[PDB]
Order: structure tokens, then C-alpha cells, then sequence
């Protein structure tokens, strides 16, 4: 058949993105069988599916003894534009080159007899973070929501500081940040990255891409991606966490509101008791309360319109460590 | 093409010496066509308010022609857009009203939003301080661009609930 | 390199003479009569190599004579793995036998007046660092610095410095030739008239340059020929990468140590002389160190531009490399720079792929199918390429290549398959698939070969995780990679008893069934064990840390670096109780939350260790003058991604890691 002239071809650009990037010193991957993964995917078509994106579908599998998140692409989305394939493969070997992070939804190989690199990862046992919470069908309380924080935070901050070259993905959803047993935050689909080059921080940005809500208004308005793109996109992706509310919201008139849209005025206005998810009121929250008011003021710093007065990713992620200090 | 855009035109890369106070008489030709282009139907949102779609004729008419998840968005690639087509995605009529008022703050001024900051960030403080266009020397003196000027200000207002509309914006500027 | 090639002849000879199973013949006892004569050449063919240089009439008959010691130990090759009447090649040395001294009468008089070295081992970081150009009275004191360097370059008996004064002032103070003439006087230090020899070697070549790009361009050919040939040969072969490319010691060492350039008798085998050699090289500063790790072992080398073209101009006048002209020793491959199709030739030592950090050589499946074209082609390395075939069925010619002895197949995609042409051979003296993604089965055929030095399968997952024999084999020295198979599957630990000469040893544990129960105490008689490494990379079920927690490692280390461990714990064998003279500890990305205080253990045993890393995890939560009270013996301690670590030394352990010298 032809899927293994699929694997030569995309065996031989995945080496070369992933030679092209960390010099081929990579991490124990694994390949996989059709007659494994199908049979893990249950055929793409299950209950076992967990969400949907533009390129990929994550799902559930199972291989012999052992679950297992599985990372398909869309082949039908990807296979005619040529960003879009030299982007997937960066997605793919940036996720792998940063597997080395515990914190990150660490990866244990890609299968490639497939058209497209149907990735396998770790088995997170919640599912994916949905634009609220957890997806199986069920709320999670308020001291995994500060954890997922600082555990979105410091990753972030790993895809800025860690390497010589800095990469932005400039889209921190809520969407994407996985949750396992133990309660940590793996985030996932380092899938909309740009790497910009040495030295300089700031990079005008070829397209301009992603997940409308969290575009920080400062890349919307003058086309460059830089080292502050997602401190924006970050923030509500903090208050996304702590109001429960998408940030395409509705109130019965046609979804004229962001988060940033309510907070900021609620602020002086209802005195920043209202914006705690308020089906998380039936948790006591005695003093806790007051890291909820600290941090949404340092969403509504790290969100505002003079970028200059943003913090940078390793400030908001040693002040949202440090609010900690309730314990 | 009749003659191309208004950046055609006034950012011609720095050359083209404009007019006398008819670039207002042009915005309020494209405003006299956009609003029964898009307000006099049930409801229509133009989408698309951008000086690369206002182009330009013989006698400078203004003849406004030729104009869903999507991840990379396009629609207001600069500072065209609202600060509610940030959060919201829904193309309303304050984003149409938005983009004129950013063209209208073009056509007194003559500074696109580029950064080396944008034009809300400079409008809004600077301001009696109506000194802000310096390559004509007819620009000062008209002083019925003092109130075009604050029609701009109060047409460039972040929240939906104050808003001008395309209709009564034509009263103000003549 | 007529001198280089003489060393590795004889004592390719003292090797293979001790056989004696091929004794009733006239063709075993010339050998003696070939090395004794060689003994006596070797006497002055260094000054003939340098002689040599402004005179053309000893490239006409000693270029030839190089040319012929390769024919020469090529036919002893051919002798060794014959395996049957192999009684052609009597009169083959005959030939030249009768023939070299004919070339000896015009080398009456060109000398009228130790194939290993002695200053290659102790090394000693030399790099200390218009600035350029430096005046007399600050060129000296660095070049004290870089030149004795011993006791920490000082002056003790000054009949040497009027003399130290003399060949720096010659070249004006210019760095990298006083770092070149440094190097090389690191060396004797004996006495002054030898140095009153290499000072008027110095001085004539200086007699007619008048240019300072020509006055530096050869400052230092002397210095490459001043210095045993063993590595003059070895210098020599790393002409073969481009301009700026920073090149990986795990592959021009094993080019070295794969055809033959680096030479072992007295136990100390495979890489314990093969970064010997390397380190020596560096003390002359030929080579510059590029990379450290926490333990101080040197990763990847970067050369000078005028020294490159200085070793290439060499390799021209050598025939050596540069094969645009087909008389030329071993090809490098580099990236997408031999679409010519450098042909089939007898000549053809080897192939060496070469990449400038970033880049692949794209190959076709034609010149794979001229790589096993040769016959004598001892390295075999393409390392960061990619094929549109897979290398099973492209090296499934190999068959025809018998004396082989070096191939790393290392990050290079299609090898879903080593091949089955790899019974035959019987030398195969090192091979590794480093880092290679794609290994569906690595085949029992290698269990045959009695000789192999180093097995890296590091970091490769996709794997049946080896053959079943392992320990039938001796003579590996390092093994990474090893992962003990399941119940009746494969190899174990408890067979890996069985090798003693292991240096770096890599094992990668997934299940709790890779290791056994009485399989778990197999690592206490490895006798000369240096570094174990581990990658305990998944775990599904807790089983693997339940009863991994005795395996314990020999007392004997060097650098111990586990990096993944999955358990929450310490593995409660790593103790200063348990391995007293280990240096080197490495905790990569885990999750272990503390430790035990079996882990430190202080009421009289401290862990005696050098340097450390703690690298990404999220996990623990130590004192950093626990550490001090624990640790007494510090380097440096690299950790760089560790919260709830805070109290320790360096400005940020969870982001940004302060290596932490000590003052």
C-alpha cells in the first residue's frame, strides 16, 4: 500500500524539522502500526474523541495494558497550504524537543504510515480543559484551579526563556491545557508557534493567526508577534479559570462580551465580588478570596493596552507562585 | 480603476500634495454611499472598511465597491478594527463606524497606525492642541475641522452604547 | 603524512603477529624483516617530513612510499581475514620489499645524526578566553600561560625564557599563533638546545614570507609536524568538515578509533585513548573546545579558519581529501555538496558525513550503492541524512564488505531494519544507531563478533530491546542503550554479569518486567565500570520503582546519570554509603518529590563527587546548605528548571540555571 511511502515522506521532513532544531539530540520517541492506534482510536469515530480544534482532533486510545491521549490532523484542512505543513511539523518536534519539561503534556512517540504524523502522547486521566472545566461528564475545585495556573504560567514561561532562539505560541487557551490524575496542568499543541531569531524580541508576524478573544489586541492592531504577545492572551486565559466564562459570552443579546470587557469596569463598579464563577460560591473560601482579588488584578495588569506596563511571563509566573502563600 | 485608494493617493510614499478641504468632502461622499449601501437594506455590516477599499475617481468621488471560525483573522489587519471585534467576533455596526472614524482621523491627519503608539494612542492625549498636521498649511485655519475633529473623538469611543451611526455622522461634518 | 601512516603499520603488525597459526610459509616471517627496517626509518622520516617542505624531490619517491604502506598493511589485512591459501601475496611484499631502500640510498644523508605519546593524557583548558596585536611585554605572560601551563605556566629556571622571548617576538604577538606555538611547547620542556631546534624551525620559514597572513599561515606547519604521528595523522582528518561547522567528537572519534588512527595494547582499549588522543590534540590547540556538560567531558570541537585551510592545503599536498581529483584518502560527505558522485575507487579509506549543526545531507540511493562498491572502507558513518529508501535493503551489500569496524548510523530515518548482510563480518570494532527513532529489530546476528567497543541505541524507544546473548561478547566498553528484555524474550541483566570491560553503560526500563528479581543484583563484579546511565522513561504500572531499588551499581564511577526515574523517592541505592568515588550526578526531567536520608547519609560518609545537575523537574524540594553539609566536594551544580527549590544558590532554580562555580 502507500502508506509507507507516507512514512518515507514524512519520516523524512519530520528529521529534518527536528534535526533543524535541536540537532537530531531528540527524545525517546516510539513508532506505532495502524493495527495498534486504529484500534486505540476506536476507528476516529468514538466516545473516546475529547475535543476538536482547526487541525487536529485530540482523542483517547488504548494500546495493549495502557490509555493513552492520541493527536490526529485533519488532512482535508492542512493538505493544500504549504504554511500549514511546514507549520505541523514545527508543532510536532517543538512538542517533542519540549517534552523535556514536566509540565508540558509530554509526548511517547508519532505514528507516520498515516498521511499526516497521528501523534501519540501520555494519558492525562481527566480529559481536556474545556473553555470551562473538566469534560467528563460530571466541576473541579478551586485549589487545582490556582495550580493549572502557575502550571500554565511556568510552561509558558519555559516556551519564552529556555532556549537560545525565544518561541511564541500565541494562542494560550483554555482549550488546550490537559489535566491527569495527580492534578497538573499538561499543557499541550505547541501548535501555533513562531520562532523568531536570536537577540531581537520582536518579529513582524508573517500572517497573523489565532483564536479570536485571545489575539492581544496589540498583535491585532500592528501585525507583529513579539515577547509580550501572550501575556495578553495569557491573562483572560487566567480569567477564563476564574469566572467560568468563555470569552465569546453572551447575555441574551448577541455576544458582546470579553471578559476583559466586564472586569475592568466591574472592577470600580461591583467591587470584584462577582467574578469567582459563582457555582464555585458553594466552596467556603475564608481567606482565599483575597489571592482570587490579587490575581485577577494581575490579569487585568498583565492585560491592558500599553504593553510596556505588562509583566513578562517570568514575573506573572513568580507572582502567581508567590500568591501561594495562603498555605 | 478609475485611480486607485486614498493610501494611493496620500501615502503615495510621501509625494502627491493632497487637496484643499475636499478630503472631507470625499469622506462624506463615501459616507453618503456607504449609508445606502449598508443602511438603507433590513441590515447590512460593509465587513470590509479599509482605505485599500475607498478608491478614488476623476472628480475624487469616493464610489465605495467590491466589499464562520476563522483563525487567522484578517478582517481589520491594522488599527481599521474595533476594540470589540477584539472580544466579540460579531461584525456590528460600531465596527463600520469605528473604521470611518479611524479614516476620518486619516483624512485630517494624514499618520496610519504603524509602529517603529497607534493613532488612538496619539489622538486621544493630543489634544487646545490642534496642531497635529503639519504638511499642509490650509489645514489649521478651516476650523470646522475642530468639530470633525471632535466628531473623530467621540466616534472613536471604545464602548457600543454612545455610538455615532453612518447616517447622522453626514450632519456633524457638513 | 608518510610519517602518520608507518605507526599505524607496525604496530598493526605487533598486533597481529601473536597469532602464529599461520607459521609453515615464507610470507609470516618477513614481517619482522618489513617493521624492523620501518623501526629504523622512523628514526628520521619525521625531519624528512619537514625537509620536505621547500623541496620537491622527496614528493617524487616518500609520497609514493606513504601510498604504499596503506598497499602494505591492506595485504596484511587481507592475510588476516582470508581464511584460506592466501599464498599469492608472498611475492606482493616482495615487490617493495626489495624496493623501499632503493628510495633509502637518496635518503643517505638528510638526517646525518614511539608510536604513542606521553603528553596527550594530563589536559589543561588552555582557552583563557587592536586586541589582536599585543606588545612583547603582554604576549609573554599569556603565552607562559598557554605554553608551560604545568604549573599554571610560571617561570622557574630562566635559561628557557631568553629563548621564550625569541619565537614570540618573531611573530609579532598575534594570538592564535602564540596559542599554536604554546601548544606545541607544552610538550618536551626538557632542556634548551631543543628548543634552540624548533626555534631555528621557527625562524627559517620566516626567512622569506614578509606577509603577515604568510608569516602566521605557517607559524604553526611546524607545530603540525613537531609531535607524534599518531595524532598528526589524526589532526588531519578533520580537514574533511566545512568552514564553520562545530564537529561532534561521537564521530570523528569513532573515524579515528574505526580505521585505526588511535593505538591500544596495554588494557586501556577504546575510548579511555580515543579521547586520550583527542585531549592531547587539544593541548596543542589545534582544536578548541567548543561545549562542556556538567562533567566536564568535552560534546562538540570547532577548528580556526587559517588553521583549516592550513590542514586543508595539507590534505592537497598529501593526497589526502578534497576529492575534486581522485587520488585522495577518505570522502566526506557533506550537505547536498556531492552531486558529482565521487566515483568507485580502491583507494577510498572511508566516508565521513558532515553537517554545519542544522542542515541534512540529502542522498541518493545510487552512492549508498557506491559506498558498498569499496572493498577497504573501514568507516562507514552517515549520520544526519535521509534516504527515500529505507538503509536496509541499500546496505544489504555490506556482504562484499568484509573489514569494516566502524559505522554510526545515527539519526538517520529509514532503518526500520539493520540488515541481514551482517553475519559475515567479523572485526566490525564499533557501531551505534544513536538517537534513531526507528528500530523495529536489531538483529541476534550481532552476537557473533567477538569485538565490539561501543552499542549506543541511546534514546531510540521503538525497539524488541536487544538479541539475546549479550554477555557472550567481552570486549564492550560501553553499552548505551541496553533495556533488559522480558521473561523468555531477549537479553537480560543477569547475562550482562558476564561483561567486565564496560566504561558508560546506558538502560532504558519501562515495565516492571524488564528487570527481574534475582536478575536485580547483576551490576557488583563489573570491574572497570565508569558511568551508568539510565532512562527509566515510562511507567505504567509502579512496578518498575517497587523493585528497582537494589540494583545496585559497581562502588567504581565516574558519572552516574539517571533521567528519567518515575518514582517519588530517591532509587535508595545512590549513596556515598553505597558508591563512594563517583563525580558526576545527573537527575534529568522526573518527578521525584524528595528523597530518602539514606540519600545523604552523612554520620561519617560524603559523597566524594565533583559536579551535579538537577535539570526540569517539577518535583523536589532540598536546602542548598544541606547541600553544602552533604555535598563537601563541588565543582559546579547546574540546575536550571526546578521550583519549590528556591532556597537554593543560583538567581532563579525554577527558570534560568546558574552553573554555580565554586570560588
Amino acid at each position: 500500500d502507500k502508506a509507507k511511502r507516507w512514512f518515507l515522506d514524512n519520516g523524512s521532513i519530520f528529521l529534518r524539522e527536528l534535526v533543524a532544531d535541536c540537532n537530531g539530540k531528540s527524545i525517546p520517541i516510539r513508532s506505532f502500526s495502524p493495527e495498534q492506534i486504529l484500534k486505540a482510536t476506536n476507528n476516529f469515530d468514538s466516545s473516546c474523541f475529547v475535543s476538536q480544534d482547526v487541525y487536529y482532533k485530540w482523542y483517547r486510545g488504548e494500546i495493549e495494558d495502557r490509555s493513552y491521549m492520541i493527536k490526529r490532523f485533519s488532512e482535508d484542512e492542512i493538505t493544500g497550504k504549504r504554511h500549514r505543513v511546514k507549520e505541523v511539523y514545527n508543532d510536532i518536534v517543538l512538542s517533542a524537543r519540549m517534552s523535556n519539561h514536566s509540565n508540558f503534556l509530554q509526548l511517547l512517540g508519532c505514528c507516520l504510515e498515516f498521511p499526516f504524523p497521528v501523534l501519540v502522547f501520555e494519558f492525562a486521566e481527566h480529559g481536556a480543559m474545556n473553555q470551562r472545566g473538566g469534560v467528563i461528564v460530571n466541576l473541579l475545585p478551586w485549589s487545582v484551579r490556582l495550580k493549572i495556573g502557575k502550571e500554565i504560567a511556568n510552561a509558558v514561561t519555559y516556551l519564552h526563556t529556555a532556549f537560545p532562539k525565544i518561541i511564541i505560541h500565541r494562542d494560550v487557551k483554555p482549550m488546550h491545557v490537559f489535566l491527569d490524575k495527580n492534578w497538573t496542568a499538561k499543557l499541550s499543541d505547541l501548535s501555533f508557534s513562531i520562532s523568531l531569531p536570536e537577540g531581537k524580541s520582536r518579529i513582524e508576524a508573517e500572517w497573523v493567526l489565532g483564536t479570536f478573544g485571545y489575539i492581544d489586541p496589540l498583535y491585532h492592531k500592528t501585525c507583529f508577534v513579539t515577547e509580550y504577545t501572550d501575556v495578553y492572551s495569557f491573562g483572560i486565559c487566567l480569567l477564563v479559570i476564574i469566572t467560568g466564562k468563555p470569552a465569546i459570552m453572551t447575555i441574551s443579546d448577541g455576544d458582546l462580551q470579553g471578559i476583559l470587557s466586564l472586569v475592568r469596569e466591574l472592577c470600580e463598579n461591583g467591587k470584584l465580588d462577582e467574578v469567582i464563577d459563582p457555582r464555585l460560591m458553594k466552596d467556603i473560601t475564608s481567606g482565599q478570596r483575597l489571592q482570587v482579588e490579587a490575581c485577577v488584578v494581575l490579569a487585568l495588569r498583565c492585560c491592558k493596552e500599553r504593553d510596556e506596563d505588562r509583566p513578562k511571563m517570568i514575573q506573572v509566573a513568580k507572582e502567581l507562585k508567590q500568591i501561594e502563600a495562603s498555605l | 480603476m478609475p485611480k486607485g485608494s486614498l493610501e494611493n493617493h496620500l501615502f503615495r510614499r510621501g509625494a502627491q500634495p493632497l487637496t484643499w478641504a475636499i478630503r472631507m468632502k470625499v469622506a462624506v461622499g463615501a459616507a453618503k454611499g456607504l449609508t445606502f449601501l449598508h443602511e438603507a437594506k433590513s441590515q447590512v455590516i460593509y465587513r470590509d472598511f479599509k482605505a485599500a477599499n475607498i478608491l478614488l475617481d476623476a472628480d475624487f468621488n469616493a464610489k465605495l465597491s467590491d466589499f464562520t471560525h476563522v483563525s487567522t483573522k484578517v478582517i481589520g489587519t491594522h488599527g481599521y478594527a474595533a476594540p470589540e471585534y477584539v472580544a466579540t467576533g460579531r461584525l456590528t455596526a460600531k465596527s463600520d463606524v469605528y473604521s470611518f472614524g479611524v479614516v476620518l482621523l486619516e483624512l485630517i491627519s494624514g499618520r496610519r497606525a504603524m509602529d517603529n503608539y497607534s493613532l488612538v494612542d496619539w489622538a486621544t492625549p493630543y489634544l487646545l492642541f490642534r496642531i497635529m498636521d503639519t504638511k499642509l498649511g490650509g489645514q489649521y485655519p478651516q476650523k470646522g475641522a475642530f468639530t470633525a475633529a471632535n466628531l473623530a473623538l467621540q466616534c472613536l469611543n471604545p464602548d457600543a452604547k454612545l455610538r455615532p451611526k453612518m447616517s447622522e455622522v453626514l450632519v456633524t461634518l457638513e | 603524512m608518510v610519517d602518520a601512516v608507518v605507526t599505524v603499520f607496525l604496530e598493526k603488525t605487533l598486533n597481529i603477529l601473536e597469532e602464529k597459526g599461520r607459521t609453515v610459509s615464507d610470507y609470516r616471517k618477513q614481517l619482522e624483516d618489513l617493521q624492523s627496517e620501518l623501526k629504523y626509518m622512523q628514526s628520521f622520516l619525521k625531519d624528512a617530513e619537514r625537509q620536505k617542505r621547500t623541496n620537491e624531490t622527496l614528493r617524487t619517491l616518500v609520497a609514493d612510499l606513504r601510498e604504499l604502506v596503506y598497499e602494505a598493511e591492506d595485504i596484511l589485512v587481507d592475510c588476516q581475514l582470508a581464511d584460506g591459501d592466501d599464498g599469492n601475496e608472498q611475492r606482493s611484499s616482495n615487490a617493495w620489499l626489495s624496493r623501499l631502500h632503493p628510495a633509502r640510498v637518496p635518503l643517505q644523508y638528510k638526517k646525518s645524526k614511539n608510536g604513542t605519546d606521553r603528553w596527550s593524557s594530563p589536559v589543561y583548558d588552555h582557552t583563557q578566553v587592536r586586541p589582536e596585536l599585543l606588545s612583547p611585554d603582554n604576549s609573554w605572560l599569556l603565552f607562559c600561560n598557554v605554553a608551560f601551563a604545568a604549573n599554571d605556566g610560571t617561570c622557574e629556571r630562566p635559561e628557557l625564557e631568553d629563548v621564550g622571548k625569541e619565537i614570540v617576538t618573531k611573530c609579532k604577538g598575534l594570538p592564535l599563533t602564540i596559542k599554536a606555538v604554546g601548544g606545541l611547547l607544552l610538550c618536551k620542556d626538557h632542556v634548551y638546545h631543543e628548543w634552540r631546534r624548533i626555534a631555528e624551525h621557527f625562524q627559517d620559514e620566516l626567512r622569506g614570507n614578509t606577509s603577515e597572513t604568510d608569516n602566521v599561515m605557517s607559524s604553526l606547519q611546524l607545530s603540525y609536524d613537531e609531535l607524534p604521528s599518531h595524532l598528526k595523522s589524526c589532526i588531519l582528518t578533520l580537514s574533511l568538515y566545512p568552514e564553520d561547522c562545530v564537529i561532534p567528537k561521537q564521530q570523528l572519534v569513532h573515524g579515528w578509533i574505526g580505521e585505526g588512527f588511535v593505538m591500544w595494547r596495554n588494557g586501556r582499549s577504546a575510548t579511555e585513548s580515543g579521547e586520550d588522543c583527542f585531549s592531547g590534540l587539544t593541548n596543542r590547540c589545534l582544536i578548541e573546545v567548543v561545549d562542556k556538560t556538567y562533567s566536564g567531558t568535552i560534546i562538540t570541537c570547532k577548528i580556526h579558519d587559517m588553521v583549516r585551510d592550513l590542514v586543508i592545503d595539507i590534505a592537497k599536498k598529501d593526497s589526502f581529501s578534497n576529492p575534486e581529483g581522485l587520488n585522495c584518502r577518505h570522502l566526506g560527505i557533506s550537505g547536498n555538496f556531492d552531486e558529482k558522485q565521487i566515483k568507485v575507487n580502491h583507494k577510498l579509506r572511508g566516508v565521513v558525513s558532515t553537517t554545519k549543526t542544522g542542515e541534512v545531507n540529502k542522498l541518493n540511493s545510487d552512492l549508498a550503492k557506491k559506498f558498498t562498491d569499496c572493498k577497504y572502507l573501514r568507516v562507514l558513518d552517515i549520520s544526519k541524512s535521509i534516504f527515500d529508501a529505507p538503509l536496509s535493503e541499500i546496505l544489504d551489500e555490506i556482504a562484499s564488505l568484509q573489514h569494516l569496524a566502524c559505522l554510526s548510523l545515527s539519526n538517520t530515518h529509514p532503518l526500520i531494519q539493520f540488515p541481514r548482510s551482517m553475519e559475515d563480518l567479523h572485526n566490525l570494532q564499533i557501531l551505534d544507531a544513536s538517537y534513531c527513532q526507528n528500530l523495529k529489530q536489531l538483529q541476534p546476528c550481532i552476537v557473533l563478533f567477538k569485538k565490539l567497543l561501543v552499542l549506543d541505541m541511546t534514546n531510540c524507544g521503538s525497539l524488541e530491546c536487544f538479541p539475546k546473548g549479550i554477555g557472550s561478547l567481552v570486549k564492550l566498553e560501553v553499552l548505551l542503550g541496553f533495556k533488559p528484555a522480558r521473561s523468555n524474550n531477549g537479553c537480560k541483566l543477569s547475562e550482562v554479569k558476564n561483561l567486565t570491560n564496560l566504561r558508560k553503560l546506558g538502560l532504558s526500563l519501562t515495565r516492571g518486567d524488564q528487570i527481574e528479581e534475582e536478575e536485580l543484583d547483576s551490576l557488583i563484579n563489573l570491574s572497570k565500570l565508569m558511568s551508568i546511565s539510565i532512562n527509566c522513561y515510562d511507567s505504567y504500572g509502579d512496578d518498575l520503582i517497587t523493585k528497582i531499588d537494589a540494583l545496585t551499581p559497581p562502588h567504581q564511577l565516574h558519572e552516574l546519570s539517571l533521567q528519567f526515574y518515575p518514582g517519588k523517592s530517591s532509587p535508595s541505592w545512590l549513596s556515598p554509603h553505597k558508591l563512594p568515588m563517583l563525580r558526576y550526578m545527573s537527575i534529568c526531567s522526573g518527578n521525584l518529590v524528595k528523597m530518602q536520608e539514606p540519600f545523604w547519609g552523612n554520620e561519617n560518609t560524603h559523597w566524594r563527587i565533583e559536579g551535579l545537575m538537577l535539570s526540569s523537574l517539577s518535583d523536589l524540594d532540598m536546602d542548598w546548605e544541606v547541600l553544602q553539609q552533604s555535598m563537601p566536594y563541588l565543582r559546579t551544580v547546574t540546575a536550571n528548571w526546578c521550583p519549590e527549590l528556591e532556597s537554593f544558590a543560583i538567581e532563579d532554580v525554577g527558570f534560568r540555571g546558574g552553573v554555580w562555580m565554586k570560588t
